[PDB]
C-alpha cells in the first residue's frame, strides 16, 4: 500500500 | 457513520516547496483491499493515512482516516493515485480546500 507525502 | 467535514488548508512554505503536511493512499489503480481506513475494502477512493505534527493539515483539523471527496473542486473519488497527488501539491495553489468525510461515533451513550 503505496503512500505519498505531500 | 461518515460525517462531512470542510478543511481549509494554508500551504507552509519549506524551502522550495509549498507543503500540505500529510500523506496519501488510495486511488483508482492502488490495492483499495489494502487500506486499513476504509469501511467498503472495494473503496478506491483517496485517504489521508499521516498527519505532520505541526504542519498545515494537522492544524486545519484533518485527521488520519478522512476520505477526501474534493480538493478545490475536483473531484477525488475516482482519480488515480498520482492525479490526486498532483492535484494537492500544484504550486500556483497556497490555499486548498478540501471536502472529506470522516468515520464517526456517537459519544457519551452512556453519561
Amino acid at each position: 500500500y503505496p503512500t505519498s507525502i505531500i | 457513520t461518515a460525517v462531512v467535514q470542510r478543511v481549509e488548508i494554508h500551504k507552509l512554505r519549506q524551502g522550495e516547496n509549498l507543503i500540505l503536511g500529510f500523506s496519501i493512499g488510495g486511488g483508482i489503480d492502488q490495492d483499495p483491499s489494502q487500506n486499513p481506513f476504509s469501511e467498503d475494502k472495494t473503496d478506491k477512493g483517496i485517504y489521508v493515512t499521516r498527519v505532520s505534527e505541526g504542519g498545515p493539515a494537522e492544524i486545519a483539523g484533518l485527521q488520519i482516516g478522512d476520505k477526501i471527496m474534493q480538493v478545490n473542486g475536483w473531484d477525488m473519488t475516482m482519480v488515480t493515485h498520482d492525479q490526486a497527488r498532483k492535484r494537492l501539491t500544484k504550486r500556483s495553489e497556497e490555499v486548498v480546500r478540501l471536502l472529506v468525510t470522516r468515520q464517526s461515533l456517537q459519544k457519551a451513550v452512556q453519561q
